[PDB]
RNA sequence: AAGCAGUAAAUGUGGAGCCGUAGCGAAAGCGAGUCUGAAUAGGGCGUUUAGUAUUUGGUCGUAGACCCGAAACCAGGUGAU
RNA sequence: GAGGGUAGCGGAGAAAUUCCAAUCGAACCUGGAGAUAGCUGGUUCUCUCCGAAAUAGCUUUAGGGCUAGCCUCAAGUGAUGAUUAUUGGAGGUAGAGCACUGUUUGGACGAGCGAAUUCAGACAAACUCCGAAUGCCAAUUAAUUUAACUUGGGAGUCAGAACAUGGGUGAUAAGGUCCGUGUUCGAAAGGGAAACAGCCCAGACCACCAGCUAAGGUCCCAAAAU
RNA sequence: GCUGGAAGGUUAAGAGGAGUGGUUAGCUUCUGCGAAGCUACGAAUCGAAGCCCCAGUAAACGGCGGCCGUAACUAUAACGG
RNA sequence: UGAUAUUGAAAUUCGGCUUUCUAACCCGCACCACUUAUCGUGGUGGGAGACAGUGUCAGGCGGGCAGUUUGACUGGGGCGGUCGCCUCCUAAAAGGUAACGGAGGCGCUCAAAGGUUCCCUCAGAAUGGUUGGAAAUCAUUCAUAGAGUGUAAAGGCAUAAGGGAGCUUGACUGCGAGACCUACAAGUCGAGCAGGGUCGAAAGACGGACUUAGUGAUCCGGUGGUUCCGCAUGGAAGGGCCAUCGCUCAACGGAUAAAAGCUACCCCGGGGAUAACAGGCUUAUCUCCCCCAAGAGUUCACAUCGACGGGGAGGUUUGGCACCUCGAUGUCGGCUCAUCGCAUCCUGGGGCUGUAGUCGGUCCCAAGGGUUGGGCUGUUCGCCCAUUAAAGCGGUA
RNA sequence: CUGGUGACUAUAGCAAGGAGGUCACACCUGUUCCCAUGCCGAACACAGAAGUUAAGCUCCUUAGCGUCGAUGGUAGUCGAACUUACGUUCCGCUAGAGUAGAACGUUGCAA
């Protein structure tokens, strides 16, 4: 016979590019996402797609937003 | 149908600019108020 | 370099020419600074600013280019013992 | 029978692709000519150090190439490399569960009531109120070790195989086929499995009629406990 | 496919030269007008065959069908839609 | 087939058509001479005549003939199907990950469905009244999302990204530290600086749409602008730069502006990297042998038969895989000659029986010997005729 | 101890029963004015005689629902040895139960 499936689209690469407690500096993605998965902090910003990204050098901290609600910050240390 | 549309400057140097357009739901031509380079002021394009 | 002299000889003459000493820009052009730009405001490429002639070795290009091997194509001739 | 004619981009054929000097889907000789061959075959002396790949992308491409990965030589910078010990973090797999979407068993509930309401009991790669072991990213943090990075010269490789483990496909078939993660072979000789590339132990610089061990073994072949 | 015909439509070279642009003797608001020569590109109109079109030709190339009911024939249909 | 040169001379209505004439040109037409030759030439008579024939240019027909094209993946090839992009699962909680594995979409749309400032909160259920789905509208209560978000899916959104209203065009210009992805070419996000602005009291927000698909290198050509160049000189033709347009180039990193088939007349270079026969692995299929017992058998499951279901052996059939052989392992039936196994056709030996006797059915041990001749068909196979104690089943390329 | 405004997973909640008002938060009256309605002074905005804790709001109690949650065991699994389902060593779930829990907590006014 023959088949009707077969289809794919290119893997697009999302994730953390950072991890916690990693000094960053003024322009570096910190995760790519679909819609909103972590919130944006202090000294974070958002993009065309939802992306986060640092406005500030400094260090990388994943906090809580509450219940079942997340977030990232930049603090301006050293 | 959708048209490809320029706008041009009027009365003045032209500072050109590209959209689109229906053709049925904007039967005349459209005007806008766009930056102007050359003049270096907001002015009306037709067209 | 060609040419002239010299033993087909290795040596003199010959400074047309070539590379380097300063880059940027499509170009006009400017110049340790140029282009884009209304604006060194930012940005790109520069400010190393030590090369050049010959030769041993490695690799590449043009010539068949490590060697042997076709089925085929074109041109000019020889054949009805 | 003898003398003659028709010549190859051509002749002759009562027609078979038949014949034109033992050869004809297009004769023979010499030149272009050492035509072209991403294809088979072959390629001649000796030692020392290092040592792969059978992968991704594109391709009138699939047994051919190019760039990247992996190997080697020289010149440069100088802890930037690997393993553990202690914290921080992103990410929903195994398992479990029915609070969502679907499936389903038996009783109360008339609007036919095993589901428009309620109590117990089950199922799911494209379900999740929850959620490990590992693995991964960093600290500018401590012990041990020896590597990493940049610029230049030269390559090879793009047919992989078995075993253990998580899966798809097939039929919870294949020494089947396609992926992830390790070992060996490839390119590894020595010992064990009778013989037996991939299984177990173990990595050969040369010489000795010296000792202790691993895998597997100690009645005879056959070294070691009847 | 072959043959016969030209009422209409399409159609080349070649004739035809309405017009456009470049140059400048001169004039002049100063970056425009602009005669004649030389030069580049050209429009209306005319121009055959062929094709579209009309007719014939099959010992030319070719092509020659389904569905549904019914006895003075049990089944089955001379016949009907 | 038409225009033009060789190509002349006169007349008719509106640059010409048509009809006349002879000198150009032509005659494989007659007579004469070179010449005992009509090949040739010349002369004299007839015919045709500015026609034909020839030269240059243009349109049409033209496998008669010539040079080439006719894609890849593929559990061999052909056939069928597919080729670029987006969203899930497979995918083994970082990223990545294949198969002709399992599911769907895209080649757009919006002038407000964009920006800003204010205001607001859905779906569903119950009850009541001119009863159409107590949900076509009037009104009340419960109701954290089951509603909407233009279009598939996933991830998100009730601080709304969801619904309403006012104003407006930021769906601007020159840029851009740093970062993600990545062979390259490409793709993505981005704080801030300057020049104009819209909404808002103001802080502020605004470089299209909740996010992720709606797209095609180069060459060549068209349009608008410009301190650029422009072959002695001033112009001009022609180029450069900036903006933009024209490709189901969909075989979607795109051979060329332009391309289909047969070969049983076939040839060359390679491959067991890849099929057809036999070998090898497996046993879906095939042939046998068992487990339970609903029943049939007048009664009675198991003399004999064995529904619904379950578990094995063998390697004789049809298949699956593609491990040896393509610088060669030669097929189907028949003849000659055999050999091996037992799941036994006959003969020898036993148990049960629904075994009165002669005959039968079923099971157990047993491979010593034996196991027919013809008609049809190339046949293996099968049917038929006549016998026999019997006219057995398989392996060995 | 009442009010204003910020910080932490409902240990902060839902629900039920009680106490309170003229300082404050509320209720309520009216639509000339600053403003508005698919129509609707219901809401948004104003000027404010009265009157009541009914309801909002503050405090107390209730473990009915919701939330948090140990120890022990079990499932699964890193690594190792046999072998193919079983040992040894670490990590350690869901679910179900004993249980915290009717909130702690910063800063300027007022009594």
């Amino acid at each position: 016979s023959s088949t009707k499936n077969g289809r794919d689209s290119e893997s697009k690469r999302l994730g953390a590019k950072r991890a916690d407690g990693q000094f960053v500096t003024g322009g570096s993605i910190l995760y790519r996402q679909r819609g909103t998965k972590i919130y944006p902090g202090e000294n974070v910003g958002r993009g065309g797609d939802d992306t986060l990204f640092a406005k500030i050098d400094g260090v990388v901290k994943f906090e809580r937003k509450g219940r079942d609600k997340k977030q990232v910050s930049v603090y301006a240390v050293a | 149908m959708r048209v490809n549309v320029t706008l041009a400057c009027t009365e003045c140097g032209d500072r050109n600019y590209i959209t689109t357009k229906n053709k049925r739901n904007n039967p005349e031509r459209v005007e806008m108020k766009k930056f102007c380079s050359r003049e270096n002021k907001q002015t009306l394009h037709r067209e």
